[PDB]
């Protein structure tokens, strides 16, 4: 679950 | 109908993003604190950014005090451009592997864009409205922290000349997101019909808000292509940083982006 994703899913 | 994508986009980028042409231009006409020398460097620091040489790391280079400092401005801007691009109409039903893939390749050449908007060829304005950096003191910097903004001062200074409004501006930033030859995507083809749209959008878009200029659509299809060559070239400069510098650790984020890149 990349930092990214994180952002996404935030 | 295709005027609601254009509008939808542009609320979108006025609700999302913390500084926008307009409002940049009105500060940078006149009471920023302006960062010109070293001493002015310390002084902005102490009002703008306390925390950071609160002891702290000010026993850090000046140099390497400003790179963290980028950073942190950087992991801010890649937040808004996310939240930009969840509300980009049709980007939310994109595969979320693929708008991961969106974002990574995407996010510099829009952060080199709208770096313009907040760029007169004396310097730039920073810390949310409240600072200006002078260009020639950026060049002062040691190598090779001297090198990073330039090549982007001389990109905003022809962008700049386009005289593009944020009606505009927040139409290319989706484009530059939208872009279906992007390395890894899974669904290109439904990636490049979402483009298509956008693109066509942005077309009309040009026609209507600048008749004078019959050609501004190819040349932002030409800025695009700068903007992939110009992020190429950064991403090149960074990892000569994260190599040489010690001081100079990348934010996990920022290495997630540039990893794989280019
Ligand atoms: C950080 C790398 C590793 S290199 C890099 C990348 C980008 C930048 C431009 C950062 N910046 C100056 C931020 C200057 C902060 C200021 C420094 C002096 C003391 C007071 C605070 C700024 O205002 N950015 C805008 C944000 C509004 C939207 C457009 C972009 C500089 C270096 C990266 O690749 O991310």
């Amino acid at each position: 679950p990349s930092l990214l994703k994180k952002l996404l899913l935030a | 109908d295709l005027k609601s994508l254009a509008k939808r986009i542009y609320e979108a980028y006025l609700k999302n993003f913390n500084m926008n042409k307009v409002k940049a231009r009105v500060i940078l006409s006149g009471p920023p604190f302006v960062i010109h020398d070293m001493e002015t460097l310390c002084m902005a620091e102490k009002t703008l950014v306390a925390k950071l040489v609160a002891n702290g790391i000010q026993n850090k280079e000046a140099e390497v005090r400003i790179f963290h400092c980028c950073q942190c401005t950087s992991v801010e801007t890649v937040t808004e451009l996310t939240e930009f691009a969840k509300a980009i109409p049709g980007f939310a039903n994109l595969d979320l592997n693929d708008q991961v893939t969106l974002l990574k390749y995407g996010v510099y050449e829009a952060i080199f864009a709208m770096l313009s908007s907040v760029m007169n060829k004396d310097g730039m304005l920073v810390a949310y409205g409240n600072g200006f950096i002078t260009r020639e003191f950026l060049k002062s910097l040691r190598k090779p922290f001297c090198d990073i903004m330039e090549p982007k001062f001389d990109f905003a200074m022809k962008f700049n000349a386009l005289e593009l409004d944020d009606s505009d501006i927040s139409l290319f930033v989706a484009a530059i997101i939208c872009c279906g030859d992007r390395p890894g995507l899974l669904n290109v083809g439904h990636i490049e019909k979402m483009q298509e749209g956008i693109v066509h959008v942005l077309r009309l878009h040009l026609q209507s808000n600048h008749p004078d200029d019959i050609f501004l659509f190819p040349k932002l299809l030409q800025k695009m292509a700068d903007l992939r060559q110009l992020v190429t070239e950064h991403a090149q400069l960074v990892q000569i940083i994260k190599k040489t510098e010690s001081d100079a650790a990348l934010h996990p984020l920022l290495q997630e982006i540039y990893r794989d890149m280019y």
